């Protein structure tokens, strides 16, 4: 306090983004004859992973002089949600801020609204196979501060026994700055 | 039997009318992807009137793309706004 | 903007909704919008005696929505309150000025013509609706171009047309008529039925479409 | 109308903007040779894997096209006698006068005015890029020739586009909005200072055509005239 | 406005819907014109219902409004 | 959440001729009546600068109207309530918008026409009627608009 | 036969005997082209008795 | 609280299926599915009726049973006679929308008729109600106001309203009821301060 | 209009009675009266027998 | 759906689905949808007679799925035992109102002409299969376009097509009724195979190819 | 028909649609001077080293263009008297109507109907991209001759797209998933938070036309509503 510090705290995604979003959305200011961004974006019926994410002390200035963008990646913690800006279906006329779970997930991939589309209005399509990305061992690091000389159990990895022969020790490392 | 089509498109603007604005539209460009982090659009307009001196920055454009018949009665009379953003 | 109706023998509700709009089910929105009680329309007309203003039956009129503001409750409301005369909200309510058609007529284009003038007693004549129009067309039409000291292109260029009596210059009559008139939004379009030219006597006809 | 035994033929005039304000209304003596009108559509076709798509945008911009011979023999004229060499000098130069001028993106006045004065029609054209072709070949030494194009823009019936006089019904110029910036100008910097600091609270605080009648468009305006003649705070509010 | 439960609209239909003839008697389950009457009957049986949850509620909604006591 | 009140204001709040054409009745608006109750007991915030030299500051406590007429006196503090009442609800708290009604805001006016045309046969004060007016158009838009706002909320 | 009931532009639901109906079909018939038929035509009658 | 059009239809179709095994086929068309669509809309009827019904009753009805009753707007209507300058020899005929007309010029207001009604051949005077073209108070009128038939049937001498109409009542907003029946509840209140207060006010020369 | 991003693709492949399964990660819209009026759909993540 | 046949003179079990589905490998999945025992063809009716439900023999119909079907265990379930129900529940069963086939002929395109009828004893008589066709074609085809009171733009504008019987007016028909008939998705084409005139009299057939 | 064996040819007929409901057509008192049908085919052939590889993806929009004139001597008509002038004035007004206001504002017909009687073929048609076309030559002063290109919808016996009827055998709707939706916006926050980790708790431990007759499809729709209704947890699982 005094200084310009401020630290934002909840146990979810949802629960951290909306103290992110209500701190300085209001005060974005402009000309509108009619409002601002807060009547524009709804920005509500977020979600993420609450039962595994602890409680999180996230802050504010995390990255120098960086935008709200740079900082809203770090509360995504990425690829674990989904962000991005769309059409709010819901309610025709405004957009829409979502912050999910990713639809890998095998009921959450359910979730998700099915749309048909036969041939018949295929112009042109490229779609293929690839081996671009390919990794053979997945792990979740907690919050780069712990580390494994000077205290608790670092990381748990994961893998495939048949899977390692053709990519042997491919490793795929992810930082969550919520555990 | 061959579909026909009869695309009309309507445009809306909140700070000129909006209905004046979506008369001389010629065409557009919306790129929106997950991959990239920003969804970008782009607009032609039509060259009858000094939009320079008019259209002022940061302004709200809506736009609405009618897909097929009216009177139809198709699945496709719904008005879906395809993007919204800030110029 | 509104569409008429009228009621037809044993005319089912859902049938009107159905006729103008495809779906059935908008036939909520459109009761709402006129006003009635559960019994929207009723063979009988003694049944109508009992609550004339909420009953309608056969032969009545009803006001039927543009399908954009079919949901919207200040439409709604504005058109609970103006019952078949809803005509006014868009053609509009004027003052009179033409306070005798024997009169203007026989003078034409020139200063010093119209005037206000008082119908009834006390309150000043207001004309109204397609009343209205008649006057905004034909004030309009008579004011030469240049003239009015607000917003010039007022007006026609009429006063000029008086040249030679050949067929050419008939036709070119015809075209600022239709100019002059089209030049409103209350009217959709104009064109020409019929001319006839007399030795120095020019006569013809125009249809014009306002709106509602 | 056209010769068909029940009325004589006539010929085509068109009618340009006079440099002073109202117009020149030229005429031919001798009509065109060939007359030639397109009519182009939109429409366009495009063939998916398993389908066929036919979309249509509406109509396209029309072209017309004609060619005809000035006649030789002299003529009397509605003001003069003029030849078939004069009559078509005539036309070039007006021909050149209106191109020219239209240095400014495009005229602000008329486009030509065209009367089919032979078969019932009439358009508002322009000069296609074609332009006026004049040439005079061996054959037929003492005739000349001219071809013309032309695009239409619409029908001469309806007026512009631009010009129509819409409702305007209730007020397009409310008081409201001006007397509000005029108090706001009046407002000391300071006043305005604590304005944008109310604005702001009240922005946190969210949460966690015009007529005086059968409107609510107009609702912030009387609203937004108040807070000033009343002290709802050091200075107003939205 | 009272409750009638499926059963006694149904019985009541078929009593009335054999007025005038005798070629319908027969209304086993697999019967068609059965399970019409029983879809029927169990429509306005349902009806009923909701119109006495409705009136409850739309008792206890003018009890709101004019005391406003909310 | 209440935006603090000047304290001019604040103070102005909390407490033969007649004309032809329009005429008062010393009637006071249920939403007015309710504001001022609050006013009365609660301490609402209060500002502490008075930079806007506008409205009642140095114009409706200059004027001798208040020692001269305190009968007229007391219209301008009702119009001045009723005014405040209407732009109290729009602003913020909404909820208090259902008590207001068409005759609440007629009889304002009337008082408004009455204490302006008193008014103009001083030449001195004609400064406090230059806002009456424009205050006296305002209020026929409410009252011409008033029943289709709640209506359409 | 019939006798039906028009809706007559004064806003007059006018209850109209039968050799009224025969003017309002006669006007129709007589103005169509030569050789065509009322048969299978509609009427903008109201409702009849 | 209330179904819905494709709510009853689907709920109707499912019981048809699973009754009985003798119907398959539910396209558009079907003489089962054309009776079940009439009975839902029907359904949906009553469904929108009972809303309706529940809605007057919220607004008005648990009100009014304290003798308190509601203005509501109606067209002006009262009883017009009309006489002949002769007895009539044959049944005359009088169209509903038969309208009227005051040639008073301070007077604009019109009337019409809403049913159909007859003069026998055997009566010479007859008396016919009339209803004003616009709601409110604009109806009301003096008697001896209208003095016209629009019909212009020579028979008729002379016409005019016997009583003044005053049946033309204004449109009143519930939050003035509201208020009221609120002021009447609270003046009920005993020994209270500002029930005493209230009081002393009946007396016309206590004001402070 | 209809695709929007994150939304689920389903396709079925008339050419060989196949059916096919995608999940939208962009969408590039184009329109201009000189030539028709087309949609990309990209897509990842694709799997047949849907 | 499905395709018909017939047991031949000596063909084994093994030739069938080798002719129809290419493979030969198919026809121990084939045989389940036959609910055959093992002797699954067999040439010998007083062989059939040993357990007759459980076996086809010379003469004897059979069921052939369509490939995609072939795989469908339910498919396979339904097959088995339905049997000669299939036609009935693949083209559908509802309600018969060709109660007066002899009246409705003699009044098309005016309403009240159908109505329930009873067969067998105490039960709404119903139609099945092709007559299920039948009787919804005939229906269809004397509706006018927007008359019932839900999804219009069903039925025909025969009613309209009357007039001078000019060869115009006769493929105006002609065309009205085989969109009518082509509308419904089960029947492929229609096509006409006469148009006859006989004064005021129009007579002609058309030709529908409804799926197997 | 043709002017062989069979009685006098029917010329070729063109049938608009009415903006006011019903139809109405035009037909040619002078057939074309030519007729011209383009049936072409959308396939690609390319060689490889030895073999020839052909693709095809169906048949090729039918493309229609014919040329015609109009007599000069009157003829009777359906209502009037109408020369020449006046019946091509007609087509070029009906064009208009289809194609001026296609793409703006609104016209009621999807299609245009040309029948064929002379060649006895019927299609559905639509203006080209090329579009009507209109000329008059010094060698037919009196004449108008008029060119349009035509794109086939489809044939004419076939019904339209929008107004087909699928099999629809039994329900359509299944009530069921319908009314879990109805029963699920009843749900107090803390159920609707127990359904999500209960669907959680069962999703991450996976691996280890609606009828219900002669089908499964609406199999856990129905269990839905009976584990909601009866409760399977808190809030319910699937």
């Amino acid at each position: 306090d005094g200084d310009n510090e401020v630290k934002f705290t909840g146990s979810s995604a949802h629960e951290v983004m909306t103290g992110i979003i209500r701190r300085f959305i209001p005060y974005m200011k402009y000309n509108y004859t009619e409002n601002t961004i807060d009547n524009y974006l709804d920005y509500d019926d977020l979600s993420s992973w609450d039962e595994f994410e602890k409680l999180t002390e996230v802050s504010a200035f995390t990255n120098f002089d960086g935008s709200l963008k740079q900082l809203m990646d770090m509360v995504t913690a990425r690829p674990f949600n989904e962000l991005f800006f769309k059409n709010s279906e819901k309610t025709p006329g405004k957009a829409q801020l979502v912050l999910r779970k990713t639809p890998f997930n095998p009921t959450e991939w359910r979730a998700l609204d099915m749309i048909k589309v036969p041939t018949e209005d295929f112009i042109e399509e490229d779609v293929g196979k690839s081996d671009v990305e390919t990794y053979s061992i997945f792990t979740a690091t907690p919050a780069g501060m712990l580390k494994e000389l000077n205290g608790d159990v670092f990381s748990k990895p994961q893998f495939h026994p048949e899977l390692t022969d053709r990519y042997g020790y491919t490793k795929f490392e992810v930082e969550n700055i919520y555990l | 039997m061959r579909r026909i089509r009869r695309p009309k498109v309507r445009i809306e603007i909140v700070t000129y009318n909006g209905d004046e604005f979506g008369a001389k539209l010629l065409g557009f460009q919306t790129k929106n992807s997950m991959e990239d982090d920003s969804s970008v659009f782009q607009i032609n307009m039509a060259g009858d009137t000094y939009w320079d001196k008019l259209v002022m920055a940061n302004d709200i454009i809506r736009i609405f793309i009618t897909p097929n018949d009216d009177p139809n009665d198709k699945e496709g009379k719904q008005e879906r706004l395809i993007q919204v953003g800030m110029v | 903007r509104f569409k008429k109706h009228v009621v037809q023998h044993e005319e089912t509700m859902q049938a009107i909704a159905q006729r103008y709009y495809g779906d059935v089910s908008y036939w909520i929105d459109l009761v709402e919008h006129n006003n009635l009680k559960y019994p929207y329309l009723v063979e009988t007309d003694e049944e109508k005696m009992k609550d004339p203003e909420r009953l309608a039956s056969t032969g009545d009129t009803l006001i039927i929505p543009i399908e954009s503001d079919l949901t919207d409750v200040s439409a709604k409301e504005i058109n609970s309150r103006d019952k078949d005369v809803l005509v006014e909200l868009a053609l509009g309510r004027d003052l009179n000025i033409t306070a005798d058609e024997k009169y203007f007529n026989e003078h034409g284009t020139s200063d010093n013509i119209l005037a206000f003038s008082t119908n009834g007693n006390g309150d000043l004549d207001t004309v109204k609706g397609i009343d209205n129009m008649k006057q905004q067309l034909q004030a309009r039409l008579l004011t030469p171009r240049g003239s009015l000291m607000l917003h010039p292109n007022y007006g026609s260029d009429l006063h000029n047309l008086f040249g030679l009596n050949i067929p050419e210059q008939a036709t070119l009559i015809e075209m600022e008529v239709l100019r002059t008139l089209t030049s409103d939004n209350r009217v959709k379009s104009a064109n020409l039925i019929d001319w006839k030219i007399q030795g120095n006597v020019y006569s013809g006809q125009f249809s014009v479409e306002i709106k509602s | 109308p056209q010769s068909d035994g029940i009325s004589n033929l006539h010929r085509i005039a068109l009618r340009f903007p006079k440099e002073g304000g109202g117009y020149d209304m030229y005429r031919f003596k001798v009509n065109p040779e060939n007359y030639t009108i397109d009519s182009p559509q939109r429409t366009t076709a495009i063939k998916t894997k398993s389908d066929i798509v036919i979309e249509d945008y509406g109509k396209d911009i029309e072209v017309i096209n004609f060619t005809g011979t000035t006649g030789f023999r002299p003529v009397r004229e509605a003001d003069g006698l003029k030849t078939g060499k004069q009559k078509m000098e005539e036309l070039q130069s007006r021909v050149s006068e209106y191109a020219m001028q239209g240095g400014s993106g495009n005229v602000s006045g008329s486009y030509l005015q065209f009367f089919n004065f032979t078969d019932d029609s009439y358009y508002k054209v322009h000069l296609a890029p074609q332009g006026l072709k004049i040439t005079r070949s061996k054959d037929e030494p003492l005739l000349f020739r001219y071809e013309i194009t032309l695009v239409v823009i619409g029908s001469l019936t309806e007026a512009d586009r631009s010009a129509v006089t819409t409702e305007e019904f209730g007020n397009v110029k409310p008081n409201a909005s001006q007397r509000v910036d005029e108090g706001i100008k009046e407002l000391d910097k300071n006043a305005r200072k604590t304005r944008d600091r109310n604005n702001q609270e009240i922005s946190r605080r969210e949460n966690t055509i015009y007529n005086p009648r059968q409107s609510t468009n107009g609702l912030k305006g009387n609203i937004d005239n108040m807070a000033l003649i009343i002290g709802y705070g050091d200075g107003g509010v939205s | 406005m009272k409750t009638r439960k499926l059963t006694n609209i149904l019985s009541k239909l078929i009593d009335k819907t054999m007025a005038g003839t005798s070629k319908i008697t027969d209304f086993t389950p697999g019967s068609a014109s059965r399970s019409l009457l029983e879809a029927v009957s169990l429509e306005i049986e349902q009806f009923y219902i909701l119109t006495k949850e409705n009136i409850d509620w739309g008792i206890q909604e003018g009890i709101i409004e004019a005391f406003d006591f909310q | 959440n209440f935006i603090p009140q000047p304290q001019g204001l604040l103070r102005f709040l909390n407490t033969s001729f007649v004309s032809k054409f329009y005429t008062p009745q010393l009637q006071l608006s249920e939403l007015a009546k309710k504001v001022l109750t609050n006013i009365k007991t609660d301490d609402i915030p209060v500002l502490e600068r008075e930079f806007n030299d506008n409205t009642i500051i140095h114009k409706a406590n200059d004027t001798l109207l208040k020692v001269q007429a305190p009968r007229m006196y007391m219209i301008l503090q009702s119009i001045v309530l009723e005014a405040y009442a209407i732009v109290n609800c729009f602003v913020e708290n909404p909820s208090s918008l259902k008590y207001l009604t068409e005759e609440d805001v007629s009889i304002t006016r009337e008082n408004l026409n009455y204490v302006a045309d008193y008014l103009g046969n001083y030449d001195d004060y004609n400064s406090v009627v230059l806002d009456l007016r424009d205050l006296d158009l305002c209020f026929s838009a409410i009252e011409l608009q008033l029943p289709l706002i709640k209506k359409e909320a | 036969a019939n006798s039906g009931t028009f809706v007559m532009d004064d806003g007059r639901k006018n209850h109209v005997p039968a050799y009224m109906v025969a003017v309002a079909l006669g006007g129709l018939a007589s103005g169509l082209e030569i050789g065509e038929s009322i048969t299978f035509k509609p009427l903008r009658v109201s409702s009849l008795d | 609280k209330t179904r819905k059009l494709t709510n009853i239809l689907s709920k109707l179709i499912d019981k048809t299926m699973a009754g009985t095994s003798k119907i398959t086929d539910f396209t558009p068309g079907s003489a089962s599915r054309s009776l079940l669509e009439a009975v839902s809309l029907e359904i949906e009827q009553f469904y929108i009726l009972t809303k309706e019904n529940i809605d007057w009753g919220i607004q008005e009805g648990i009100i009014e049973a304290f003798d308190f009753q509601k203005r509501q707007s109606k067209r002006a209507y009262g009883d017009v006679t009309i006489q002949f300058y002769q007895p009539l020899d044959m049944r005359m005929y009088i169209p509903a929308g038969t309208t009227f007309t005051s040639t008073r010029q301070e007077y604009p207001q019109q009337f019409e008729t809403l049913v159909d009604y007859y003069a026998e051949p055997d009566s010479t005077e007859i008396v016919v109600e009339v209803y004003c073209k616009e709601t409110g108070v604009a109806g009301n009128v003096p008697e001896g106001t209208i003095n016209t038939i629009a019909s212009g049937s020579s028979l008729i001498r002379s016409v005019n309203n016997e009583y003044s109409f005053n049946t033309g009542t204004k449109e009143e907003s519930q939050e003035d009821f509201k208020r009221r029946f609120h002021s009447f509840v609270e003046s009920r209140g005993r020994a209270t301060n500002k029930s005493v207060r209230y009081g002393a006010l009946q007396i016309p020369d206590v004001e402070g | 209009p209809k695709y929007d991003l994150g939304k689920r693709l389903f396709i079925e492949d008339k050419q060989r009675g196949d059916t096919w399964e995608f999940y939208i990660e962009s969408v590039e819209h184009k329109f201009d009266y000189k030539q028709g009026y087309y949609t990309t759909v990209g897509v990842t993540r694709g799997l047949k027998d849907a």
